[PDB]
């Protein structure tokens, strides 16, 4: 029950901390006003290097919402630097690979919007708020993607259940006025929440999808929506929270899902499985590749727990004790959080650090002791 | 404590 649950929660918490010094090389701990389902590190550092997060706020209409950006000190505090005004809560935010200073929200009523951050560089908070507002969607979503290939073009999905793909390239930004947008395409392929989308890392067209009705899409946005999606397959038999495509194989591809497991895809054969990671006792609500090492990725939970994992060690045997323990893939399980995560990021600046959020306000920025991960 | 023993406290949590 609760009362006996949250007592388990923290004594084994401060377990954890007992346990820090030997597992961490890093952790850093933030208690923030508000809480954050959006997390994601810039690139670029300055100089022990300070490097930027981007974040959000989860008011609930309770006050005013905001796009944050913070300041980290990295091998140790960390700050925030900026706010600009947000209409909502900020689902989920994320900035444009070709250019950082371009941000995308999900934001209140399924809006999209847009900021552009060179335009107050200077400016601790920003009240003018968004430069562009994204039309289409009707219900409140996490789905938000940008093209990787394609410089201004991003998909958004939502509880609409609809995904829409816009087109911001050439449109002017300026503190004069907020842009309406209009969707350039409007795909409906799915019969509940689109829950992730991502543009594929290597070509222009190929969009993905998951959604609570349990299915793994991918779409050709080259196609109008008169079309049908090019491949649909059911994913799992719970609903699938998640979607990450690996940043150096172009096939391989993972779906995070309530059924408390991950599973993996080869892209060419979407109709079995190649593998499933299990280990996770509640639902997997996300799932991120390492952008440094192919087979190494994440994942976080309603276990409070966050899973690293290491594909190399598959097809490998181990003794019964650790048996016990998990598969011979699971590396390194983050049991800092005291709640459900909400959202990790991969540092792309430093190998083997992570920043992730909890539900009940608090943001951790950690690295697993080289000892695990070095070998 | 020692480097096996830490691996599979990481696996643990």
């Amino acid at each position: 029950s609760e009362v006996d649950l949250e007592k388990k929660i923290q004594e084994e918490y401060k377990l954890w901390k007992q346990n820090v010094p030997f597992l961490y090389d890093l952790v850093i701990t933030e208690a923030l006003e508000w809480p954050s389902l959006t997390v994601e590190w810039f690139p670029g550092s300055e100089r022990s290097s300070i490097q930027k997060l981007l974040l959000g706020t989860q008011t609930s209409g309770n006050d005013q919402n905001y796009l944050q950006v913070a300041s980290v000190q990295l091998p140790y505090g960390l700050d925030i630097v900026q706010k600009i005004h947000h209409e909502g809560d900020v689902n989920k935010a994320r900035f444009m690979p070709q250019n950082p200073d371009i941000i995308a929200t999900l934001g209140l009523n399924g809006n999209g919007y847009i900021f552009d951050l060179n335009l107050y560089r200077e400016q601790p908070i920003v009240q003018t708020g968004h430069q562009a507002c994204l039309r289409h969607h009707t219900s409140e979503g996490f789905g938000l993607g940008w093209n990787f290939i394609q410089e201004g073009t991003l998909a958004t999905g939502t509880e609409d259940t609809s995904i829409c793909v816009w087109d911001i390239k050439g449109k002017s930004l300026s503190l004069e006025k907020s842009i309406d947008v209009a969707p350039v395409s409007v795909y409906h392929r799915h019969t509940a929440v689109v829950n992730d989308l991502q543009f594929h890392l290597q070509h222009e067209a190929l969009l993905t999808s998951v959604s609570d009705d349990c299915t793994l899409q991918i779409h050709d946005t080259r196609l109008p929506s008169s079309s049908s999606a090019s491949q649909c397959v059911k994913a799992h038999e719970q609903p699938v929270n998640g979607v990450a495509f690996n940043p150096f194989n172009d096939y391989l591809l993972a779906t995070a899902s309530a059924d408390h497991t991950v599973a993996l895809w080869d892209l060419r054969r979407l109709n079995q499985r190649l593998h499933t990671l299990e280990g996770h006792e509640d639902e997997v609500y996300n799932v991120q590749w390492s952008p440094h090492d192919e087979p190494i990725l994440v994942t976080s939970s309603t276990d409070r727990r966050v899973c690293v994992w290491d594909l190399s060690k598959i097809g490998e045997e181990q003794t019964v004790e650790d048996s016990e323990d998990g598969a011979p893939e699971l590396m390194f399980m983050h049991g800092g959080h005291t709640n459900r995560v909400s959202d990790l990021s991969w540092n792309p600046n430093n190998k083997w650090v992570l920043a992730s959020l909890a539900d009940d306000n608090i943001l951790q920025i950690w690295s697993p002791s080289k000892v695990i991960w070095a070998s | 404590i020692t480097k096996p023993a830490i691996r599979r406290l990481a696996r643990r949590g």
